[PDB]
């Protein structure tokens, strides 16, 4: 009897994961909340038993105790003759993302400008680049560095959610879940896309699955590459396809976080279900495909190839890195 | 350092 109990955070999750529960025969079934810190909550209380996280989370997660159980991986280049499964993953880069022809703006030059996050407490989004910023600026004070930005999970009525939108019906603004416009990777890459602001947070992928056709969705499908920079911590510019070299670092990959005694369990679970529906998953995409959602990210990421063994039975902080869980701890000591 | 937030 071994069914696992996922944790949606927002109606959109709440509607892929339950489809994910029919098609899984119930093997998986799903409990929700409307912040991803709501989700870690009912894992605490074994109200649910896992769900995906940005490095930032596993930060939250892995204080309280959870722990990772199988990462995200996407395609690779070397180490490709190996399982994907076996692989080790190699992390993402956070990069800042700016219009081409909004000329002069440089890491250098982004106080009073308008920001775009992916939310609030995430690696690309936040922690590495409000890392950055207050330990260059030398001040805690970084809901005034940009003049107005769109950052979910803060206050609503706060400048940091001042170009959030809400949802359609121009409800739950500024919400850390898919609800709010200019959520996540996506979300915060299309503030920039439509000017509300004057630069993104994400990571490297997200400039390239939205432009040039990558994304047929209405705001992205006519985005073109060239019209985009990203800014370097040296103070240049450059193009989105020097990311390698013009990163504000190297991120762990989302991962799955658990508790201990449930994670072998939702580790078996979790293998299993990926064969079914994962990449070449024996019923993707003839039933359901675990890692698509029209490109809003649900669950786990889009460009999710499989979810990796972790080598070395590793605790949060091995899996995150002591440098990366400095990082946030350090930038953690400002609110 | 350590603690969890909830
Ligand atoms: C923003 O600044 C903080 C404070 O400097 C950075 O944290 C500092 O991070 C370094 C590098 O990870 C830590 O040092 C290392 O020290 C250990 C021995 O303690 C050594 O084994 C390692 O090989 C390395 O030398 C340093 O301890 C740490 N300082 C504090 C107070 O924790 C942080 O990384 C910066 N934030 C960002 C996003 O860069
Ligand atoms: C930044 O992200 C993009 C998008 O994921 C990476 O390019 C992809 O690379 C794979 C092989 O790695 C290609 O087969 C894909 O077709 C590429 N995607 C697109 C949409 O072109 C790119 O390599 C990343 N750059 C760095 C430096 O990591
Ligand atoms: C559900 O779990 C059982 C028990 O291991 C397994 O035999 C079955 O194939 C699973 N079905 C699906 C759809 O996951
Ligand atoms: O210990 C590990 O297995 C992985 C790990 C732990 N701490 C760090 C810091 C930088 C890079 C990798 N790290
Ligand atoms: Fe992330
Ligand atoms: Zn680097
Ligand atoms: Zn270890």
């Amino acid at each position: 009897y071994t069914r696992v109990v996922w944790c949606a955070v927002g109606p959109e999750e709440q509607k892929k994961c339950q489809q994910w529960s029919q098609q899984s025969g119930q093997n998986v079934t799903c409990a929700t909340a409307s912040t991803t810190d709501d989700c870690i909550v009912l894992v605490l209380k074994g109200e649910a038993d896992a769900l995906n996280l940005d490095g930032g989370y596993i930060y939250t997660a892995g204080k309280c105790g959870l722990v990772p159980v199988l990462a995200e991986n996407r395609k690779s280049s070397k180490h490709s003759s190996l399982d994907c499964v076996l692989r080790p993953t190699e992390g993402y880069l956070a990069v800042a993302v700016v219009k081409k022809a909004n000329e002069g703006l440089t890491w250098n030059s982004l106080k009073d400008k308008k920001s775009c996050h992916t939310a609030v407490d995430r690696t690309a989004g936040w922690n590495i680049p409000m890392g950055l910023i207050v330990n260059q600026t030398g001040s805690c004070a970084f809901d005034e560095f940009f003049s107005q930005s769109c950052a979910p999970g803060a206050d609503p009525k706060s400048r940091l959610c001042a170009l959030c939108a809400g949802d359609d019906q121009g409800l739950d603004k500024c919400v850390p879940n898919s609800k709010e416009k200019y959520y996540g990777y996506t979300g915060a890459f299309r503030c920039l896309a439509e000017d509300v602001g004057d630069v993104a947070f994400v990571k490297n992928d997200t400039v390239w699955e939205n432009t040039n056709g990558e994304s047929t969705a209405d705001w992205a499908k006519n985005l073109k590459r060239e019209d985009f920079r990203l800014l370097c911590l040296d103070g240049t510019r450059k193009p989105v396809t020097e990311a390698q070299s013009c990163h504000l670092a190297v991120a762990p990959n989302h991962a799955v976080v658990s508790r201990s005694d449930r994670a072998a369990h939702v580790e078996q679970v979790l293998l299993h279900q990926q064969a079914l529906f994962g990449k070449n998953g024996k019923n993707c995409p003839d039933k359901f495909c675990l890692f698509k959602s029209e490109t809003k990210n649900l669950l786990f990421n889009d460009n999710t190839e499989c979810l990796a063994k972790l080598g070395g039975r590793p605790t949060y902080e091995e899996y995150l890195g002591t440098e990366y869980v400095t990082a946030i701890a350090n930038l953690k000591k400002c609110s | 350092l350590e603690a969890c937030a909830f």
